[PDB]
RNA sequence: GGAGCUGUCAACCGAGCGUGGAUCCGAGGAUUUCCGAAUGGGGAAACCCAGCACGAGUGAUGUCGUGCUACCCGCAUCUGAAUAUAUAGGGUGCGGGAGGGAACGCGGGGAAGUGAAACAUCUCAGUACCCGUAGGAGGAGAAAACAAUUGUGAUUCCGCAAGUAGUGGCGAGCGAACGCGGAACAGGCUAAACCGCACGCAUGGGUAACCGGGUAGGGGUUGUGUGUGCGGGGUUGUGGGAGGAUAUGUCUCAGCGCUACCCGGCUGAGAGGCAGUCAGAAAGUGUCGUGGUUAGCGGAAGUGGCCUGGGAUGGUCUGCCGUAGACGGUGAGAGCCCGGUACGCGAAAACCCGGCACCUGCCUAGUAUCAAUUCCCGAGUAGCAGCGGGCCCGUGGAAUCCGCUGUGAAUCCGCCGGGACCACCCGGUAAGCCUAAAUACUCCUCGAUGACCGAUAGCGGAUUAGUACCGUGAGGGAAUGGU
RNA sequence: GGGUGGGGGAGUGAGAAUGCAGGCAUGAGUAGCGACAAGGCAAGUGAGAACCUUGCCCGCCGAAAGACCAAGGGUUCCUGGGCCAGGCCAGUCCGCCCAGGGUGAGUCGGGACCUAAGGCGAGGCCGACAGGCGUAGUCGAUGGACAACGGGUUGAUAUUC
RNA sequence: GUUGAGGCGAAUUCGGUGAUCCUCUGCUGCCAAGAAAAGCCUCUAGCGAGCACACACACGGCCCGUACCCCAAACCGACA
């Protein structure tokens, strides 16, 4: 019953700009939606061992698409982007 | 995994199997991100353990079949 | 008011027939007046609405 | 249950599982984000912001997880403001309510168009609508009933009576009941007098009662009267009960009403009888059915010849089954190819129903005769009057029934009804309560059915369907099946 | 899937309701193609170019027809594709279609701070019922308080990196 | 200089003119007489044995919005 930061963190964000920022130890992550800043700062902290500066947030709205069965719509997602401390161990991602 | 297997974990030997599946199911959600995981039947399967621990827990705390 | 406060007594009602007998819709209200009533001898005043045959027979005390 | 499976539009792939019993079907459980009566506080419903406690985390603030925190009502407890008695109020702890639902029930509020060939009385119509409030039904219900000299014997529902008697600007229209035939049948508890007891309220102190009753004494005042409780007693129309008197009767043990006895009652248990989840008191705990419901399984008989054809389920010869010739499928009209059908078999568990036990209650002292001496038989009620409502009955000579206002009885020689009223006579006992069955309804589940529809039909909706679209909104509301 | 005969039952017969739905003519290859800033050439791309690209020229706005917010809209933004619908013509182009991507805040605009008009409103008072108003309180900016500037960067964000 | 990127990089002085901005919630005049509350400062009730303060270092700073159009072809007018 008891909680595990692993469930905040969901995927790593994979795309050209999240890869242009991982050569400056910025790390982009998609999180449940439904959790604030200071709780991906210690759940960063625990998962990777690694000492975390700050992490900036951004909500973003699911695409409208169109379908012979009517409009739908995409989930909405919220990104984490991690910035590293000045002098850490690069998180590894696996890829 | 059994679930008739399970019931023989004492008290914390079951909760670190939870902790570890869920270490399990979390590696694997980076690999799908990554294109890298390609038995993709296996991210149901620790999805399913994880709920199976769960309901051996609970049992244990409603008396449902209680003991070590 | 047109309630009791003791038997819950409220209005009837009924028509208003003309010579003509032209029939329209009034009520019967019940005579309710304010009593400041004890509960025993001595103690604190209370504002009810109690009509006047509960004020006749027994039901309250000033 | 038994070999395939990863729901569908709706395919195409990927990667896997399964006789070590998968997918699938039925039941019980576990999890169950946020919103919503929504209820920690706020709010543009699905969002924001806390407090307390216990855990987690951090160098420590930040952070996390699980609980609890609305208002009102009821009960029990603690405090008792102004202010003295106290009360309002406040604290604490257990309970309960709140909202939704298609129709049916009861109670209350209540139109108009329309009809009257105008229109107001009247109709429409106690309809539409609204308010409150249920239940699986509800309401009604155990004669202050009818009837008319004979009688019937609670209520409800159906058919007659009857478009009748009647009622009506006697216009338009409205419209009973007595009785008769049936469906279903059932009746039970209380209040009062009085007797006990308990708490008060007064009084009186050898006036004197009391100490079960009688009787011999004694104690030496808490006795007597009385209000509130609680048991007893009591339940009636042929009037009944109480209080009397007298006969007769007292399950057993134990204790109890100052001392002794003659007797009887109160109490605790024992024995015995009866009744039960009920209207007549109320929850359970086990155990058991030929039981019932929610999965299912078995199940007879043609690979027949020939013809036509892409395909026989057709034609024509043949062989059978039938407690099965229902219906649908199968490459064209199939009892014998498939799913089934007739008929039978089946249940871990949950639920439902019932039996037997546990268990729970109730009863064991009255009865009978005579007496008329008393007391009691539901009160701001009935009756009377004013104003209204409803009865066939539109205020009329207007009874019976209901409301509001005034006035306001009596307890059986009483009171009420029998269509103004009076007299006689007959019938019944109002102002306390509960009560099954016969009747109404179908959002929903299951099984069937049609001289019903077959895509402009049938539900608005066979298809994104209350969707697209239209409207600020309440609302309105489509079109679209076939190789 | 029908025919005939004895019967039974009808949603049983349309040319008219300025009827209703669908399909299609007539007007007719006709009006129109949305301001009075105005386009031209060279080169390109492509099956196709008056309209797309690039270059030069000419013209028009310049208290806007330039640059920023707010309401409102909602992925229309960016990149790669597409070209039978749509755009009053054509289209290789596009706010159109398809796939992916993209919106980073102690200080900016808001909440976690405050109140106005007004709203709701414990208890309450009032009203047959439904309900009306309202006290404490609690919401409610269009106002009050309160800490950031300059530069560079992406194909797409920047007082945010 | 794949005319995309990149590298280097001078001088910057003194005048005039001048706001709708600033000093200024100030000033002068007028009558029609011009929000509240937080906040801030201060007083005391009250709390109170350990505080106040400086320097240094190391930290925490949440939630929602942010693309784009916005005198329009993206908003309200059924239409670019
Ligand atoms: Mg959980
Ligand atoms: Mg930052
Ligand atoms: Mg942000
Ligand atoms: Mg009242
Ligand atoms: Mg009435
Ligand atoms: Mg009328
Ligand atoms: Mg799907
Ligand atoms: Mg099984
Ligand atoms: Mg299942
Ligand atoms: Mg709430
Ligand atoms: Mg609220
Ligand atoms: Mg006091
Ligand atoms: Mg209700
Ligand atoms: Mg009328
Ligand atoms: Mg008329
Ligand atoms: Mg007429
Ligand atoms: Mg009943
Ligand atoms: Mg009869
Ligand atoms: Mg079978
Ligand atoms: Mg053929
Ligand atoms: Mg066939
Ligand atoms: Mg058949
Ligand atoms: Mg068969
Ligand atoms: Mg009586
Ligand atoms: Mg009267
Ligand atoms: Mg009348
Ligand atoms: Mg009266
Ligand atoms: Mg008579
Ligand atoms: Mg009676
Ligand atoms: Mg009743
Ligand atoms: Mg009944
Ligand atoms: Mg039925
Ligand atoms: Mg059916
Ligand atoms: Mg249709
Ligand atoms: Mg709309
Ligand atoms: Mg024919
Ligand atoms: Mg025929
Ligand atoms: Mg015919
Ligand atoms: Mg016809
Ligand atoms: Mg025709
Ligand atoms: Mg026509
Ligand atoms: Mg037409
Ligand atoms: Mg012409
Ligand atoms: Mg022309
Ligand atoms: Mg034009
Ligand atoms: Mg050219
Ligand atoms: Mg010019
Ligand atoms: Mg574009
Ligand atoms: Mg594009
Ligand atoms: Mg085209
Ligand atoms: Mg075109
Ligand atoms: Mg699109
Ligand atoms: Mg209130
Ligand atoms: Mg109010
Ligand atoms: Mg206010
Ligand atoms: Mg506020
Ligand atoms: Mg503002
Ligand atoms: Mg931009
Ligand atoms: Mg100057
Ligand atoms: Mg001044
Ligand atoms: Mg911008
Ligand atoms: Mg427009
Ligand atoms: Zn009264």
């Amino acid at each position: 019953t008891l909680a595990d930061p692993r469930d905040i963190i969901l995927a790593p964000v994979i795309s050209e700009k999240s890869y242009g920022l991982l050569d400056d130890n910025v790390y982009t992550f998609l999180v449940r939606p439904d959790s604030n800043k200071t709780q991906i700062k210690i759940a960063v902290e625990k998962i990777f061992a690694v000492k975390v500066a700050s992490v900036n947030t951004a909500n973003r709205q699911g695409k409208r698409k169109r379908t012979r069965t009517g409009y739908g719509k995409r989930k909405s997602t919220k990104r984490a982007i991690v910035t590293l401390a000045p002098g850490s161990r690069p998180i590894d991602l696996f890829g | 995994v059994s679930p008739g297997e399970l019931r023989e974990l004492t008290d914390e030997e079951l909760a670190e199997r939870l902790r570890e599946s869920k270490e399990e199911l979390f590696n694997l959600r980076f690999q799908m991100a990554t294109g890298q995981l390609n038995n993709n039947r296996r991210l149901r399967t620790v999805r399913q353990e994880i709920a199976r621990i769960y309901t051996v827990l609970r049992e244990r705390e409603l008396g449902l079949a209680t003991g070590p | 008011a047109a309630v009791c406060d003791i038997c819950g007594k409220g209005p009837g009602f009924g028509k208003s027939v003309s010579h003509s007998h032209r029939r329209t819709s009034r009520r019967w209200d019940p005579n309710i007046q304010t009593v400041h009533a004890v509960t025993r001898p001595g103690g604190n005043k209370k504002r009810l609405n109690v009509c006047t045959s509960c004020i006749k027979a027994g039901k309250i005390t000033r």
